[PDB]
């Protein structure tokens, strides 16, 4: 039994740091693309009203 | 005897906050560790205790 803590806290705990990965990894690259998409969109309509 | 009940009712009341504000800081720091965030708490006791 405490063999027994000694794993599964471990795999738990082994999974909480996929978590943190997780949680490591986090967005500013995909708020950066609608700002661009949403201007590139208005050069175009630049082109065409030119 | 009966004057000590309060006592207790005394001290049990307190290790519970301490348990605690000790509870707000493990694991909080724990986290951290893996990477999140608790910590804006502490402002709230800090300027609790204020």
């Amino acid at each position: 039994i405490c063999q027994d803590v000694e794993n599964l806290q471990k795999f738990v705990k082994e999974q909480k740091q996929v978590q943190e990965e997780i949680s490591r990894m986090s967005s500013k690259a995909m708020l950066k693309v609608q700002e661009d998409i949403k201007a590139l969109k208005q050069l175009l309509s630049l082109a065409a009203n030119g | 005897i009966q004057r000590n009940t309060l006592n207790i009712d005394k001290l049990k009341i307190e290790t519970a906050q301490e348990l605690k504000n000790a509870e707000i800081a493990l694991r909080t720091q724990k986290t951290p560790p893996g990477l999140q965030h608790e910590y804006a708490a502490p402002a709230d006791y800090f300027r609790i205790l204020v």
